[PDB]
RNA sequence: CCGGCGCGCG
């Protein structure tokens, strides 16, 4: 009670390189959505990718 | 058998073996798939 | 048994004629109006209100400018909404009001000019 | 349903039309308006039905879509039955049209059959009028059980999951919880029974160039949603191509693409689309995790009308629906202007037709809550038909209105919210926040105090009303899925305060936010609080991050500080920790070190209560046969010790206390004589050392069967076997 | 003071 912790929106930290993550593996599967249908990789590939 | 079902193929339906040109990604695809997954 | 949602009638061209042709008692009120246009339905609204409250001492009607074109740039209609107010006197002028008037208004116009 | 959200029982509108349209004469290969009213069948308890011409009685179904039999409103809910087994497209949906038109089918090989179709049938059920919301959400279940139904035990495993051709038309979150889970489901907002018995929801198709397409809404059967490239994103994306080849995320074929928008057929486009009712109302549901939003829905379904009733100054928009659907507001049925306005009637006259609207008073459901109605209109106001006229119970200005807006701090106090505890000011009690009134039916002077103490208020019949002000013990809950039982009542003085010296009303737990995932809490208490201070209410639809990343945020921060900055109180919104602020010990006046969340969101009190669950018992009446205590808080029966509890105590070892509630305080008749004895004179209490009357009964039904069960006793000193009694 | 059906809570 002292303390008194709570919870707000700003609390809830993402840590820091979550858009650089989230841009590396959006440019992933961009590159290879566009040579599946190339026909340079097959459907389990581009599934299991 | 696999000589008489082509001779059907190519007379009944159509059938002809034209060239397929392929890039280098599409070459290695089917070149390399024909071995294995990984 | 069931009353009907809508107060305002809708008139061609040559019946809207008829009816200023014919004597008139009470004020009658014109809307030109498209349901296309955004504006629209807001003075459609309205003019629902300005009929409830004017039970029989108006009349009003609408004009689809997708049915009467002519007719409507005929009237010197330059846009929507546009709405005609014309007295029951066929001595004294018709005032055409252009854009969204507040109820108030028209109820000044046909009170005091009408 | 094209352009607007279709009227909520319009399904069953449609279904009772189409019954009298088509189904008597199916049936039969005339009918006359009920001479009783409406009002009158249930008054006195008769069954609002018609007459058909004297072949029987056919009963007529409410514009709210509910049956009135022996004076019992009745709802006939949808069945979901056989026509890829789970698959949508082969499945059927049988209305009230088909169930009425079936028992015409018995009943021509009427009256009778009629009134026990409502009374035995599974799928007739009692309307629930616990509040608004519980009226219009009963009449759009889907069932699998009933006749030509599976049942829980037959139940597949595969079936009670979520299948991809539910989307659009059944909720995949609102279900029933037991046994009974993904059995009984829900109709989502826009959806709409088609001709064949399948379940359609509205798309909307984009189509090239060289097409008319006068209407571009148009309804999927299941069958059919399988063959189009359904897209749910938006189109602001924009690279140095152009837009045709921008990809969003797409449905085809039970799965999920990624496909260019060209290659789109149909989008969706609608807010409320993919829910029902109850999880439609719940604020910054986005930011809620779906296991709570089955709960949420619920809690909503047992709120309680309050004695007085206010708006959500943060809302979905939906509320003004769910008022208009469900009947208890008064709705005008002719244009004209108001003449006269009181607690009893209220007179409408327009085009030479005057009308006198009566108007409820303290009225009672079948969950023992009030039903009342105010005036919302002025004489000299003109009204248009279908315009509002009076606010019901539960309804402020048209609108649901089942809580309170309340000052809310969220810190851990001294263990008064541990768990799931909830700590109250007294603000709360004598401000009669959340005072409601409850009545009672038992089959006396009109007004008397009678002494389930209350005021005797209707005699016919005894209506006993009973004003319950919010009390220790009480549940309360939030529009998230975040409920709690009230365990301390503070006054005011020793309440945490913010720095304009305002007390708190409620202090909630911080730590029920993280392991429940309900991030929605925290944006509508933030928001609540500004729209108070800014005199704004907020009706937001759901997902608006479709519109940027962080809608909500920057909305409720830039309310937050427009709410600041207009009212000059810099601690509404702080820089350094927006949303959070330093409030004040109301016992020490020291501040709490850690800023904290506050707000004034939207709380509501469940019916739950205690005066309904706290029960004791002495001794009394056993029953019949086993001459054990009855059960049942009613009855004044006893709690059971079962086989698990039994287990305990033999683990424990305490073979004294066992045998106390095996024998001579549950069935030993000889042994509960003389305990009430000794206990009264305080002479030591013996062993029971005979058999209980359960095993007496046991053995006589084994000698029903040709089998004899003798008990004896072998003596370790003589060795003489001795025959007990039983 | 008996059983079925429906709805719920933990």
């Amino acid at each position: 009670t002292a303390t008194s912790i709570s919870l707000g929106i700003d609390d809830l930290l993402t840590i820091p390189s979550k858009g650089w993550l989230v841009q590396d593996a959006e440019q992933q599967s961009l590159i290879l959505e566009k040579h599946h249908h190339y026909g340079n990789v097959h459907a389990v590939e581009k599934l299991r990718q | 058998t696999e000589d008489e079902a082509r001779r059907r193929n190519w007379i009944e339906r159509g059938w002809a073996p034209w060239e397929e040109i392929l890039t280098p990604e599409a070459d290695f695809a089917r070149k390399s798939l024909n071995e294995g997954e990984e | 048994f069931v009353r009907e949602d809508y107060l305002v009638r809708k008139l061609s061209a040559q019946e809207l004629q008829d009816l200023v042709k014919g004597e008139r008692k009470v004020p009658l009120i014109v809307d030109f109006y498209a349901t296309w246009c955004g504006p629209c339905i807001l003075m459609a609204q309205e003019l629902e209100m300005l009929a409830v409250e004017y039970e029989s001492n108006a009349m009003i009607v609408k004009v689809d400018t997708d049915d009467e074109y002519e007719f409507a740039r005929d009237m010197q209609v330059r846009g929507l909404p546009t709405l005609f107010f014309i007295s029951p006197d066929p001595s004294k002028d018709a005032i055409r009001t252009e854009g969204l008037i507040p109820l108030q208004m028209m109820r000044d116009i046909i009170d005091n000019d009408m | 349903g094209t352009s607007t959200i279709p009227g909520f029982n319009q399904i069953q509108f449609e279904g009772f039309y189409r019954f009298i349209d088509q189904g008597l004469i199916e049936e039969l290969s005339q009918l006359v308006e009920p001479l009783i009213k409406e009002r009158d069948a249930v008054y006195e308890s008769l069954t609002y039905s018609s007459e058909l011409y004297f072949i029987g009685n056919i009963p007529l179904m409410n514009s709210l879509g509910t049956f009135i039999v022996n004076g019992i409103y009745r709802v006939v809910i949808n069945q979901i039955l056989q026509s890829d087994m789970n698959h949508l497209k082969n499945k059927r949906i049988r209305s009230v049209a088909d169930l009425l038109q079936d028992q015409l089918g018995l009943a021509l090989a009427l009256t009778t059959t009629y009134e026990s179709f409502f009374g035995l049938h599974p799928l007739s059920q009692v309307l629930d009028r616990t509040n608004p919301l519980t009226q219009i959400v009963h009449g759009r279940k889907l069932s699998y059980l009933g006749p030509g139904g599976l049942t829980g035990r037959t139940a597949n495993f595969r079936i009670r999951d979520i299948h991809p051709s539910h989307y659009g038309r059944i909720c995949p979150i609102d279900t029933s919880e037991g046994i009974n889970v993904g059995l009984i489901g829900s109709l989502s907002i826009h959806a709409r029974i088609g001709d064949w018995g399948s379940l359609e929801s509205p798309f909307y198709e984009l189509v090239e160039k060289s097409k008319k397409a006068q209407i571009r809404m148009l309804f999927l059967s299941p069958s059919q949603d399988e063959y189009y490239m359904i897209a749910a994103g938006n189109s602001l994306a924009l690279n140095r191509g152009i837009q045709e080849e921008q990809v969003v995320p797409a449905r085809y074929r039970q799965e999920f693409l990624t496909i260019a928008w060209e290659e789109v057929h149909l989008r969706s486009i609608f807010p409320f689309q993919y829910f029902s009712i109850g999880a439609s109302l719940i604020p910054f549901i986005e930011h809620n995790d779906a296991n709570r939003a089955l709960m949420s829905s619920n809690m909503q379904r047992q709120a309680v009308p309050l004695s007085r009733s206010e708006k959500c100054i943060v809302g979905t928009g939906l509320e003004r629906q769910v008022a208009l659907d469900s009947g208890v507001p008064a709705i005008a049925e002719h244009e004209g202007k108001i003449l006269y306005t009181d607690t009893e009637k209220i007179i409408l006259s327009g085009n030479e037709n005057t009308l006198s609207i009566p108007l409820i008073m303290y009225q009672r459901s079948n969950k023992n809550t009030c039903m009342h109605q105010k005036p919302q209109v002025r004489r000299g106001k003109c009204i248009k038909k279908g315009q509002i006229l009076a606010d019901g119970a539960a309804t402020v200005g048209g609108e649901l209105a089942l809580g309170k807006n309340v000052l809310v701090a969220y810190m851990p106090w001294e263990g008064y919210n541990f768990e799931d505890a909830v700590l109250i000011s007294e603000c709360l009690v004598y401000g009669d926040i959340y005072t409601s009134f409850h009545i009672r039916k038992y089959e006396v002077m009109l007004g008397s105090w009678v002494e389930g103490r209350g005021r005797v208020i209707d005699v016919r019949r005894v209506y006993i009303s009973q004003k319950r002000e919010i009390k220790v013990g009480d549940k309360v809950a939030g529009r998230h899925g975040n409920k709690g039982i009230i365990s301390k009542i503070l006054p005011r003085q020793d309440m945490p305060y913010l720095q304009d010296g305002r007390p708190v009303d409620m202090v909630f737990n911080p730590l029920g936010v993280p392991s429940r995932m309900n991030v929605g809490q925290i944006f509508e208490c933030s928001l609540g609080l500004a729209g108070s201070l800014l005199d704004r209410h907020y009706r937001i639809a759901p997902f608006d991050e479709r519109y940027e990343q962080e809608a909500s945020r920057k909305l409720v921060f830039s309310e937050l500080y427009e709410a600041s900055k207009q009212t000059a109180n810099p601690w509404v919104f702080e820089p350094e920790y927006p949303g959070k602020s330093r409030i004040f010990d109301g016992r020490t006046g020291d501040p709490f070190e850690q800023p904290v969340i506050i707000g004034k969101p939207y709380i509501l009190k469940l019916i739950h209560q205690v005066d309904d669950k706290i029960h004791g018992r002495s001794s009394g009446h056993y029953a019949l046969v086993t001459q054990q205590p009855l059960r049942g808080r009613s009855k004044q029966g006893g709690q059971r010790v079962g086989e698990m509890e039994v287990w305990a105590l033999e683990g424990f070892g305490v073979a004294h206390i066992l045998q106390e509630m095996l024998t001579y305080k549950s069935d030993h008749i000889r042994a509960r004589q003389e305990v009430l004895g000794t206990t009264i004179i305080g002479g030591t209490i013996p062993k029971p050392e005979d058999a209980p009357e359960s095993f007496r009964l046991l053995v006589r039904e084994l000698r029903s069967l040709a089998l004899e069960l003798n008990h004896f006793l072998v003596s370790e000193k003589n060795f003489q076997i001795n025959r007990k009694e039983v």
